[PDB]
């Protein structure tokens, strides 16, 4: 890498605007990047505060560059210094989260049922089984009673010589309500789980309780040196998440993009017109919140720069009359890309059973036809 | 401890002074953030001597050692901290209103997942199954008696419950002209009945944490 | 504050002022808070309820030991 | 699989498609004729898919409850360069949307959007006592100045949401204080309203006066079966 | 009818009164309404609050 | 009273008091008697009763 003014080639927004604002004005411009990747802060250098103007801010400010044009936030500090034309894009702080994928739960289907009520239906079957049957031998098969009381709980038709004696009827009419209402428990049971199942909720805005109590499992920055770093400093009442964000602030708005992407960060804090247009552009990303330092952008230029008076009435003027849309529908917004569905939790289980229940039966028919044998 | 470079406490914090009979420490926190106000705003100069003869405070043989015996003499007037007031405390010191609240309480862990309770499974009123009964009663003999007009004593009243229920359970259904009718009706009612009874359920199996409410000590 | 200290009125009353504003509320909450503060969370209820179970077998028992009642009661004549 | 297996094993020890007939049954609702297979085994496979089928069927109703909680949607138009906006006379049109002439929202679209406001005129000389959001029954659309509407939408009884954000707005500015021209007090008035962005401004004070009940939600409505 | 069961249970699971007020951070008292009518004792505590 | 339901947090956590005029002689004996009597084993005996 020569790390030494290599020529490439800008486009975008803001040279769009500020190749519509040379030709308004007659300028002659030669657009000249940053030396380091920096929006600009003031840093404390050797007990001087104001000496230390890092970032693009102090390359305008120096006298290496006259005009500013980039999104730069306007706030106090810079306001003080500086001087800042009309805004031409109105943002502010927002969230950006990644989507959680809406997976389902209940791998296996005897989840709603713990294991002592599946014993206790499946010996209550037995039991009012034998007893159906020597109800019906007393006269007031083994094989009838267990057929008829196994069909009607598990809602088959295979049911065969109906119980005659009263006694008799009237357990099997019980029997079958007692039937009915532990399919219908089992399935509201589910119908509760799969409602109540939903993937945790988004941080949603900076008021939620996740962000106001910072904990190590939770991993939230910004960008080093922005107006993100500045309007944290400023307020007392987010005192413990400058902290936090202190710890793991990123390099550039870039770097801390991907790390969302590979779920090394959880929620990145910047400005909401770039990142609903990552959002909108990558379509693995979502931003959350509402925005709580609605503030502008500008073209920044020194104090006695004469150039305030006509950039700031053509960003009026052209840009946002009739040139706003034209420019933000071509290069922010022109840019696009439910509850969880049972897929393989619930078949594993059941296809399980079944499948065992056809291994079985082989050996049924095996073990009947060696007794059909004698 | 301060930083090598930092040199003076950053900010949000006051210059701790841990003194006994030397290093420089920041203390910070709750207590240190109420006195930075109160000096603010009474207008007076606070000089932090983080204590090390003891604790919060005890009597050992008319001696008192730790905070409280530091307010006690003249060692220093202020014990702004964690200090509980009681009747000993506040008989030979002068104590300030309270700022925050104590006490002996309880904790106690929350019982997580609350059971539906046994008469969980009737989301009907006991008016609503009478009257399903009572009509049941009313149907198969409605349903007898125009099998008569045009066999089945007690057949009719089986039928009739086994549709309310899971239909998987044999009867021998009476044939007729209008008899039919009257079973089907019975049977979009044991539907409807069936669909209102599932779904209630499904509203009553959403519980809440319950934890349990002692009566404070 | 010492028995007896001039500092106590001034204290006293600045301290009740704010509780009037902040205080606790702004205070407590930096400090003295935590992830789940109110938290109220609804949980599908497992259907092992014992008690839930409970209920319908005793119902069936109930209707058990009536068949045999009736059973016995016809078995008479 | 299953019907063939139940068909073999009767073989072994009549039915030909009977079975897949009856293996059907099971898995919807029962009441369906069907001759039932006698059998030393392959009663035990029918009953083994007939909790198969008990154990489907309540996972599937159980679903529909979860999919059927739906929410309510607000139609998300582009930010009045839409499609539906300009060149109206493509897709089937919206209602007519409309706003208070006479002024200078209306102003600002003839002169960008010639074809919009064409059609836009077809109700709304000047006036109209904005009563259209409350006549918002009969026309889709409402167009005028954001920073009422957002009022407005807030302080309604109910509420009803605004097709705007921190974009899709056409010609958003901002409210000033005009002071003369080249006068000393824009330095010292530029700073204090920039540091009042800072702490509280719009937050202490348009919760204050510029809040309604519903300023944010997002309500479940159980959803009506019409559904066509 | 599974979809008439299923569409029944998100009724009666969504069909619950209207939630109590919560707090003073309330919206419904953060933003008063001729519908809304809440008050406290003249001359109180309350009042200097 | 069966009908009525406390909702919402305190936010004006603070307490009462035996108010008693500024050069009050008993000011020092009632503040230690409510802290010693009260509030070691009488608060509860009150308050549950
Ligand atoms: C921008 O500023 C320049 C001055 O820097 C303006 O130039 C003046 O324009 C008026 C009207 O054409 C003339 O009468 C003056 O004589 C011009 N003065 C100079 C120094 O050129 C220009 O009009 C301004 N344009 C905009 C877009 O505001
Ligand atoms: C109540 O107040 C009286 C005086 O107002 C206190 O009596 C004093 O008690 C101490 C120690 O017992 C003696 O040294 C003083 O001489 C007493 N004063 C007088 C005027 O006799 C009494 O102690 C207080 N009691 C409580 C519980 O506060
Ligand atoms: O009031 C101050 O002295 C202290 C007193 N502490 C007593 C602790 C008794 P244990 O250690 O919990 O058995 C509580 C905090 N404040
Ligand atoms: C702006 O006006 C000057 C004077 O006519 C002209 O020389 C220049 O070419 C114009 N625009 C530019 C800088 O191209």
């Amino acid at each position: 890498s020569p790390r030494h003014t290599v020529p490439q080639c800008c486009y975008g927004f803001c040279i769009d605007l500020l190749i519509k604002l040379a030709r308004t004005m007659n300028f002659t411009y030669e657009v000249h990047l940053v030396a380091d990747g920096k929006f600009g802060t003031q840093e404390r250098v050797n007990n001087s505060n104001k000496k230390e103007w890092n970032g693009m801010m102090g390359e305008l400010l120096s006298g290496q560059a006259d005009m500013i044009v980039a999104p730069l936030t306007i706030n106090n500090e810079r306001a003080q210094y500086i001087e800042f034309s009309k805004p031409f894009k109105y943002q502010g702080l927002t969230i950006l989260v990644k989507k959680e994928i809406p997976r389902s739960t209940l791998d296996s289907f005897m989840q709603p049922f713990q294991s002592t009520l599946w014993l206790l239906v499946g010996l209550s079957v037995h039991v009012v089984a034998v007893m159906l049957y020597l109800l019906d031998r007393f006269s007031p098969t083994l094989s009838s009673a267990m057929w008829f009381s196994w069909g009607v709980l598990l809602n088959s038709g295979i049911g065969e010589g109906a119980p005659r004696s009263f006694s008799a009827r009237i357990l099997g009419m019980v029997w079958a309500g007692f039937a009915m209402i532990i399919v219908a428990s089992y399935t509201a049971n589910l119908a509760a789980f799969l409602v109540l199942d939903r993937p945790e909720e988004r941080i949603t805005g900076i008021n939620d309780p996740r962000l106001r109590n910072p904990s190590d499992k939770f991993i939230y920055a910004t960008v080093k040196q922005s107006s993100v770093d500045i309007y944290f400093r400023r307020q007392v009442e987010l005192s413990t998440m400058y902290r936090h964000m202190e710890k793991h602030n990123y390099e550039s708005a870039a770097e801390a993009i991907q790390a969302v992407r590979d779920n090394k960060l959880h929620a990145f804090i910047w400005d909401s017109a770039v990142l609903e247009f990552e959002a909108s552009q990558k379509c693995d990303l979502v931003t959350t919140g509402e925005l709580f330092f609605r503030s502008g952008f500008g073209i920044g230029m020194r104090k006695d720069s004469p150039w305030k008076q006509n950039v700031s009435l053509s960003i009026l003027k052209s840009h946002e009359n009739g040139f706003m849309e034209d420019l933000d529908k071509t290069w922010v917004r022109y840019q696009e890309c439910a509850p969880a569905t049972l897929t393989f939790e619930n078949m594993a289980g059941v296809f399980m059973l079944v499948a065992g229940g056809i291994v079985a039966g082989i050996f049924l028919i095996f073990i009947e036809i060696a007794y059909k044998r004698h | 401890p301060a930083d090598p470079i930092s040199g003076t406490c950053i900010r949000d914090s006051v210059p701790c002074r841990s003194q006994l009979n030397p290093e420089k420490r920041c203390c910070k926190g709750f207590c240190i953030d109420i006195l930075k106000r109160l000096a603010h705003t009474i207008g007076f100069s606070y000089d932090l001597y983080l204590v090390t003869n003891g604790k919060h405070g005890k009597k050992i043989d008319g001696v008192w050692n730790g905070m409280i015996g530091e307010v006690f003499y003249q060692r220093a007037d202020m014990a702004i901290g964690s200090l509980t007031i009681n009747e000993e405390r506040s008989e030979i010191v002068d104590f300030s209103v309270p700022f925050v609240e104590t006490g002996i309480s309880v904790m106690v862990a929350r019982s997580n997942g609350t059971v539906s309770p046994s008469a969980f499974l009737e989301p009907y009123s006991p008016a609503v199954w009478v009257m399903m009964f009572v009509m049941c009663l009313t149907v198969v003999a409605v349903t007898v008696f125009i099998f008569e007009y045009l066999f089945t004593i007690g057949k009719s009243i089986w039928l009739l419950w086994a549709l309310v229920f899971n239909n998987s359970v044999p009867v021998e259904n009476p044939r007729g002209t209008t008899s039919k009718i009257m079973v089907l009706v019975w049977a979009f009612f044991a539907v409807i009945f069936l669909a209102s009874y599932t779904a209630n359920l499904a509203a009553f199996m959403i519980q809440e944490e319950y934890v349990d409410t002692v009566s404070g000590l | 504050l010492h028995k007896g200290s001039r500092w106590k009125r001034p204290i006293d009353l600045a301290l009740l002022q704010f509780l009037g504003d902040d205080e606790i509320e702004m205070l407590e909450r930096l400090w003295l808070s935590g992830i789940c503060h109110n938290d109220k969370i609804e949980v599908m209820s497992s259907k092992l309820d014992i008690d839930n179970m409970a209920g319908v077998f005793y119902m069936l028992l109930v209707a058990m030991g009536l068949s045999l009642l009736v059973f016995a009661w016809e078995h008479l004549v | 699989t299953v019907v063939a297996v139940t068909v073999f094993i009767f073989e072994y020890l009549f039915t030909i498609g009977k079975s897949i007939w009856l293996l059907w049954a099971l898995v919807f609702n029962n009441s369906v004729p069907v001759e039932n297979p006698r059998g030393t085994t392959s009663k035990i496979m029918v009953l083994v898919w007939a909790f198969f089928a008990v154990i489907f069927l309540a996972s599937y109703t159980a679903n529909l409850a979860a999919f059927m909680i739906q929410e309510e949607y607000v139609d998300t138009v582009s930010g009045l360069s839409d499609r539906k906006f300009q060149r109206p006379q493509e897709q089937y049109p919206p209602l007519k949307f409309g706003t208070v002439p006479n002024g200078s929202t209306e102003k600002n679209i003839r002169s960008n959007y010639p074809d919009m406001h064409s059609y836009m005129v077809r109700y709304n000389p000047r006036v109209e006592e904005a009563l259209t959001q409350l006549k918002a029954g009969k026309l889709d659309a409402f167009i005028y100045d954001a920073a009422v509407l957002n009022y407005m939408a807030r302080k309604d009884e109910g509420c009803k949401l605004v097709t705007i954000g921190s974009g899709k707005v056409f010609a958003t500015t901002g409210y000033g204080i005009a002071l003369h021209k080249g006068s000393r007090w824009k330095r010292p008035i530029d700073l204090a309203l920039l540091q009042f962005l800072g702490d509280d401004e719009i937050e202490m004070l348009e919760r204050l006066w510029l809040s309604g009940i519903c300023h944010n939600d997002k309500i479940e409505v159980m959803s009506s079966k019409l559904d066509i």
